[PDB]
């Protein structure tokens, strides 16, 4: 309703860098809010794309941001009669970024890895990797849970079980309130997908430069499966956390698997041991149900609700025609131990190929009426196809079914405005939470400041 | 008794006609004291209204073009005629309706293009062996149905990029089968091989030279290939006047839009041709797989009938995709493609066993109703499609247009076209809402309150603008 | 808290076999490589091999192929070293080891397991008094413990009473039997004026002889 | 296999000292080296991994450095619990291989050995055997040589030696030497002597006795 679309603030990265591809708010140890921005095609040392991360101080006028530096050099370690190799070219550092406390985690899902041993090898594959920074102290660490030292032939002889070579760890990421980093790795176990978790504190304390293969003992990884419903499900394409079993001591995980079951799609809610508590199935094959997930209580009863995006959903129209517009599903969490039901609300796109539901951001309570609200992106939506973000307000029965406000992309065609979104943080400290919108195709980020409601609704 | 014409108490010839399609108007200067100018054309003449003064439009439908339905689709293509009539003029007065008729033939011996689009990943090696005489065997069987057959061939594996593609050691790039005990081609996304031709031994000989490649994950990149074979018109060689069969053979699941992000590819598919002179799809590594909805739009626009010829382990999968891409056909491919010839012949039959009317550019205020006559001179109300047809059959549809009120524009046209068909019926509509005499009114007439008014069709009308 | 807890001292015969265990406490044996290392006083430290207990895969220094088999059982969180066709040269201390962070390192060690390979039977020790010959203001007596097996023995004077100024030397292997001795130094006004006695206990043979030192 | 030559084999140092143990490898091992400590009669603790990295819990007075084929462990300001054995281990290649080790011992003032000799016991003789014992007690440094003579002529067969570890509270060393003969052979001779050669004196310390006579 009350985001201000007149005086925006723009931040900008290098041309071609895809600055804005991912972003998050970051609070320093004194609570000053900044914006961390991933730019997964930023040029590295060999004038080769490797990705990069920027840490943008808040300023109404926006502008350029300093880099948050990470080591971009390929590494080699000859040890235990093997050769370990990391390959950073085109790794897409900054394809995901998240902030927790005063730490920043930025991931490179396509970082490759190989292990040589005489004439054999593991195979050079994208295991992905994450880079952790504490900007104030300069501390750095890394976490790459799918690196292995097993040779190719061993996987063949063992029928490709527990094969974490194509994980793409860091493809998605999230951090629990207690500080457990949770990485989605949709290539995990031969393209089933897996999750990897470890406390941030333990990642820092167990990491040293140059080791390349090291143990994080408190880490926990999900499981392989022989069930074909999971094959090529990309479980972990998106991830989130929240409270779904009534017990405030345990954190539950929400995992999108947009091609689960021969592309039907699914989203699963799991306990922290990866035991499945509920499964939501997509409605339509190939709609990419689970591309995005969001967790927030929208109807003010204190219980977290789940939103799921299916950006390629095809709506039925006149004369047995189908129109690809995208759809968002709202599931309200019921009182006490009970299955999430059918969806409480379906929000459906209007613009052909607009991809409504491609991203969904909790806004906290934008208009301050006591119900949390959300922003849904349609990166190619709007009447001109340039991208729109739509705001939906919470209320006692769930969400309003018509947007209270629509933000049309201020960028040119192709910017993919809305592809990343983050809300619920008050960046200018005026008592209203604000919204940041990435437009990686234009290498920019737009900040929308929430302002006092003009007339309430 | 005072019908709705008289009771309405209209002020002018225009309002009179708009009352009901049965009303008429008398412009006759010499109409008695208390005589209604708006009444039934019968009651007007019975009340001494000059015949040349009667204004009474009648709704009609006359045919402008009526070329007969062709007996054969062979020959000068085309004044092959499959829909008749193919242009008519409809005249309607306010709130009226008129009916007209359409005939559609599934003409015998129509030209046929068949582009064979083949998965050439490693599990399709034995299939390659089975189809090396498919071109000539297919020509023999299709000759029974058409004297104008062209066939062509293209192949796909998947996007040649990690992690779908093996990228180590260097030898694996040149020969993905290196770490097995053999040799195969470097990976390729989609390559066109043989432009549609009537020289079928070209197909046999190209196919005998083809070979497989090898990639890592089970779903393959065939949707990229369906898109390119669809929008690369000139390169594939689709003909303007033929059935277009696109035969897609695979034994595996398929990649779909938004999968490409596993290879770092986020750019949406642009639906354009990217196959140049080297005949490979050059955007394979830079552009995502196409969505169902975009594939549908291009298949419909280029008029391609897609045939999913797939192995039993993925039949339900493709059958379910088929439901979301209307007009698509599924056949069960054997594990070595040994039965693909019959599958193609049965698909062709099924494709020409339906006639379904589509309406384009219908003015908002016009509504249509359809009655179908299909199998046995047997009418089937409220139906605008026929199924179960054989090549050579003719069907017929009874159509009624109904106009609501009277539009601002008096001339519009629209089209009734069977899906997939070249020919169509153009309906040129004319809305008859005014009176002929209305076009010879007298502004500032001496007869109307002294100039204040306008004299038209016998009465006085307030002029502009009071 | 990571601890590697190895089985007790082993005493076996030439040609027999033995199977040492190493049980993970505070962690899952499956988390890292587990190595086995041999230590002898002369030859020092030698790596035997390792196992990844997750999958059973092993590596060995070729010098140990055929002698050493390393296995593991995640169920009981234990790794094993099995030695076959035992020889005197297999007499040593064996350690299980695992890295801390670095996959390839050798950071945490079990407490060690002594393996002793001998044909000797459990023999009680002979105990001989050692008195001076036939002068200064300090005097030194001794005790000689000869021909026992296996270790250990416990040596004290006047039953732990006399403790300071004592030197008990390590046992050495005479043929297939052990010998150890001990000295003790007092002042001339303490002996022979006061009774000094040697107390040697050999629990293995369940004997506890005592020999008093007498002048000549 | 990769040879790890560790030096020095031992050193006699004092609390507060900064000392360095080196390790040279037969080929470059790019910091794939670990350093280890073993306290007297105890198991091992890891100190350093990958060249320079402290194992959790290890005090920082320990540091490791080096590259290529040459590495060092340095202990600044020696603590009493640092007097122990230290070993390096390379894990650049299988098989892993170890240095020969280094023992830190306590430096103290030289001290000559107190030498003492004992004829065989009555009891032993009646059972048919004869052991003559020499104790060499509380000396420093540890290097010392013992020589037996029977009737003035050196004797080497039948001698068994045992050494103590540095003594906790005086930092000296001791040694025991035993000559075992048959009773029958012991009686063929009269003189029995043991001579201790130490750095403290250019002349051997000599102790004797005559059989029968006394
Ligand atoms: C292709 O589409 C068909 C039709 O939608 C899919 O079959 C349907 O799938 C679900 C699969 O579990 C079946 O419903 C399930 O079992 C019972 C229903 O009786 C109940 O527990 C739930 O409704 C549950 O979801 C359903 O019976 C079945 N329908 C038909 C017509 O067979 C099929 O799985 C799709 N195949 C692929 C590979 O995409
Ligand atoms: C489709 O068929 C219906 C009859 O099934 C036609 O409408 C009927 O016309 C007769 C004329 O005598 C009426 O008696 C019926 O009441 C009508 N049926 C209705 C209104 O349900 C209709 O003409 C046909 N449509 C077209 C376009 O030809
Ligand atoms: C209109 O329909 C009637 C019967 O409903 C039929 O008799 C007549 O021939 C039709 N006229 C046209 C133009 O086809
Ligand atoms: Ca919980
Ligand atoms: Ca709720
Ligand atoms: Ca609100
Ligand atoms: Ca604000
Ligand atoms: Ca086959
Ligand atoms: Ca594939
Ligand atoms: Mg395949």
């Amino acid at each position: 309703l009350n985001l201000d679309p007149v005086q925006l603030t723009f931040y900008a990265g290098p041309n071609g860098s895809q600055f804005g591809f991912s972003l998050d708010f970051h609070k320093d140890s004194h609570g000053r809010v900044a914006i961390v921005v991933g730019a997964p095609r930023t040029l590295g040392p060999s004038q080769e794309e490797t990705g990069g991360v920027f840490l943008c101080p808040w300023r109404a006028e926006g502008g350029q941001c300093p880099s948050l530096l990470f080591d971009l050099r390929d590494e080699t370690r000859n040890v235990g009669s093997q050769t370990l190799q990391t390959f950073k070219a085109r790794q897409g550092l900054g394809a995901s970024v998240v902030s927790w406390s005063d730490v920043i985690v930025a991931c490179a899902p396509w970082q490759h890895w190989n292990v040589l041993e005489k004439t054999e090898e593991a195979e050079k594959t994208p295991v992905g990797s994450c880079f952790l920074a504490q900007p104030e102290s300069g501390r750095r660490a890394e976490y790459s849970p799918c690196r292995g030292n097993t040779l190719s032939r061993i996987y063949v002889e063992n029928d490709f079980s527990w094969d974490k070579r194509y994980c793409e760890a860091g493809f998605s990421s999230v951090v629990t309130q207690a500080g457990e980093l949770v990485l989605g790795a949709p290539g995990g176990y031969y393209f089933l997908g897996l999750l990897a978790q470890a406390p941030v504190a333990d990642i820092f304390s167990s990491y040293r430069p140059g080791i390349l293969l090291w143990h994080v003992s408190s880490q926990s990884l999900s499981f392989d499966s022989s069930n074909p419903e999971y094959f090529d499900g990309y479980w972990g394409y998106s991830v989130a956390v929240g409270e779904f079993d009534g017990d405030l001591n345990t954190t539950e995980y929400v995992v999108g698997a947009p091609t689960w079951s021969w592309t039907l799609g699914a989203v699963e809610i799991l306990d922290s041991y990866y035991q499945r508590l509920h499964r939501l199935r997509g409605e339509q094959m190939a709609s990419y149900f689970g591309h995005s997930v969001a967790v927030t209580d929208v109807n003010g009863d204190g219980r977290h609700d789940l939103l799921v995006g299916a950006p390629l959903y095809m709506e039925s129209r006149a004369d047995r025609k189908l129109a690809e517009v995208g759809r968002v599903y709202l599931f309200l969490q019921p009182r006490g131990p009970h299955a999430l039901g059918a969806p409480s609300l379906l929000l459906t796109g209007t613009q052909l190929y607009g991809r409504f539901g491609s991203a969904i951001a909790p806004l906290g309570d934008l208009d301050r009426d006591g119900y949390n609200d959300i922003a849904v992106a349609a990166p190619y939506g709007g009447p001109s196809g340039r991208g729109q973000v739509l705001v939906f307000l919470g209320q006692s029965e769930g969400l309003r079914s018509r947007p209270s406000q629509v933000l049309d992309s201020p960028f040119p065609t192709g910017s993919a405005f809305g592809f990343s979104l983050r809300g619920a943080v008050d960046i200018d400290d005026n008592g209203y939470p604000d919204l940041i919108v990435g437009a990686y195709g234009a290498n920019q980020v737009a900040v929308y400041r929430a302002q006092p409601v003009v007339k309430a609704s | 008794g005072p019908n709705i014409c008289t009771t309405r108490g209209v002020s002018s010839c225009q309002q009179c006609l708009a009352v009901s399609p049965m009303c008429a108007w008398c412009s006759d200067e010499a109409l008695p004291l208390g005589s209604p100018r708006c009444d039934l054309k019968e009651n007007l003449l019975k009340d001494n209204c000059a015949p040349e003064s009667i204004e009474f439009p009648v709704s009609e439908a006359r045919v402008l073009e009526d070329r007969p339905l062709s007996d054969k689709g062979s020959g000068d293509s085309s004044q092959v005629t499959q829909v008749s009539p193919q242009r008519i003029a409809l005249r309607l007065r306010p709130d009226d309706s008129k009916n007209f008729s359409i005939q559609v033939r599934q003409v015998e011996d129509y030209p046929v293009d068949i582009y064979y689009l083949m998965d050439l990943s490693y599990s399709m090696k034995d299939d390659l062996w089975s189809i090396q005489n498919l071109g000539t065997k297919l020509a023999t069987q299709m000759r029974k149905l058409t004297s104008n057959l062209r066939i062509g061939f293209g192949a796909f594996v998947d996007k040649p990029v990690s992690p779908y593609m093996y990228i180590s050691p260097p030898e694996a790039l040149e020969n993905p089968c290196y770490d097995m005990k053999t040799t195969c081609l470097p990976m390729f996304g989609y390559k066109h091989v043989l432009t549609l031709t009537d020289q079928v031994t070209r197909f046999n000989e190209e196919v005998k030279k083809q070979s497989v490649s090898r990639n890592r994950d089970a779903p393959e990149g065939g949707f990229d290939a369906i898109m390119q074979a669809t929008v690369c018109d000139e390169k594939i060689g689709w003909r303007n006047d033929a059935s277009h069969l696109l035969v897609f053979t695979t034994d595996a699941k398929t990649h779909i839009a938004l999968d490409g992000r596993l290879a770092g590819i986020v750019q949406p598919n642009d639906g354009q041709c990217h196959v140049g002179s080297d005949n490979h799809y050059s955007a394979s590594t830079t552009m995502d797989y196409p969505s169902l909805g975009l594939m549908t739009e291009k298949l419909s626009q280029k008029n391609i009938n897609l045939i999913f010829a797939v192995t039993e382990n993925v039949v339900n999968l493709y059958q379910n995709y088929s439901e979301l891409i209307p007009g698509t056909t599924v056949g069960v491919l054997s594990m070595d493609s040994s039965n693909v010839l019959q599958l193609i012949v049965d698909a062709y039959g099924k494709i020409r066993s339906k006639v379904e009317l589509e309406v384009r550019d219908l003015p908002e205020e016009l509504s249509l109703s359809f009655n179908a006559t299909c199998l046995n001179n047997e009418v089937i109300p409220g139906l605008k499609s026929c199924m179960g047809l054989k090549i050579g059959d003719t069907v017929s549809f009874s159509i009624e247009a109904k106009v609501r009120g009277c539009p601002q524009e008096k001339e519009k046209s629209f089209t009734i076209k069977p899906v997939g068909f070249k020919d169509s019926l153009i309906v040129q509509v004319t809305f008859d809402c005014d009176c002929a005499c209305q076009a010879q009114a007298e502004p500032n007439s001496h007869r109307c309150n002294n100039g204040n008014g306008t004299f038209e069709c016998g009465v006085c009308r307030c002029g502009p603008g009071w | 808290e990571v601890q590697l807890q190895q089985s007790g001292a082993e005493l076996v015969k030439p040609g027999a076999s033995v199977k040492l265990s190493c049980t993970a406490s505070g962690f899952n044996i499956k988390d890292t490589y587990v190595h086995w290392v041999k230590q002898r006083p002369e030859q020092g430290l030698e790596w035997i091999g390792r196992i990844d207990p997750a999958n059973g895969y092993t590596k060995y220094d070729p010098k140990f192929q055929g002698k050493a088999t390393i296995t593991a059982d995640t169920s009981s969180n234990t790794a094993y070293l099995q030695l076959s066709s035992l020889t005197s040269e297999d007499t040593a201390v064996y350690y299980c080891v695992r890295p801390l962070y670095d996959y390839y390192a050798m950071d945490y060690w079990g407490q060690g397991t002594s393996v002793t390979v001998s044909s000797a039977k459990t023999t009680a020790p002979s105990v001989y008094p050692l008195a001076p010959v036939c002068t200064g203001s300090s005097v030194t007596l001794g005790c000689l413990v000869k021909g026992y097996f296996p270790e250990p023995v416990t040596l004290t004077w006047n039953s732990g009473s006399l403790s300071s100024g004592v030197h008990t030397f390590p046992a050495v292997l005479q043929s297939d039997l052990y010998t150890l001795s001990s000295s003790v130094t007092v002042t001339s006004s303490t002996w022979p004026s006061q009774s000094i006695t040697c107390n040697v206990a050999h629990p293995a043979s369940s004997t506890k002889v005592d020999k008093k030192i007498e002048p000549r | 296999d990769i040879l790890m030559t560790q030096s020095p084999s031992s050193m006699s140092v004092s609390l507060g000292d900064t000392v360095s143990i080196t390790c040279h490898a037969s080929q470059g091992i790019s910091s794939n080296i670990g350093w280890l400590q073993q306290k007297p009669g105890k198991s091992f603790m890891g100190l350093i991994y990958y060249g320079t990295n402290l194992v959790d819990g290890v005090p920082s007075r320990f540091s490791g450095s080096g590259s290529g084929a040459d590495y060092s462990l340095t202990i600044s300001s020696l603590d009493s619990e640092d007097f122990a054995d230290y070993y390096c281990v390379q894990y650049a290649q299988l098989p892993y291989t170890f240095g020969g080790g280094t023992k830190l011992e306590i430096k103290r003032a030289d001290a000559a050995p107190t030498v003492s000799i004992f004829p065989p016991s009555s009891e032993q003789l009646t059972s048919g055997g004869a052991s003559v014992v020499c104790f060499l007690n509380n000396f420093y440094p540890k290097d010392i040589n013992v020589k037996w003579k029977i009737d003035g002529s050196e004797r080497q067969n039948g001698v068994l030696n045992s050494w103590t570890d540095q003594d906790s509270k005086d930092s000296t060393y001791s040694m025991s030497s035993t000559l075992t003969l048959t009773k029958d052979e012991y009686e063929r001779h009269n003189s029995y002597t043991c001579e201790a050669t130490h750095k403290t004196s250019t002349s051997p310390i000599v102790k004797s006795f005559n059989r029968n006579e006394c």
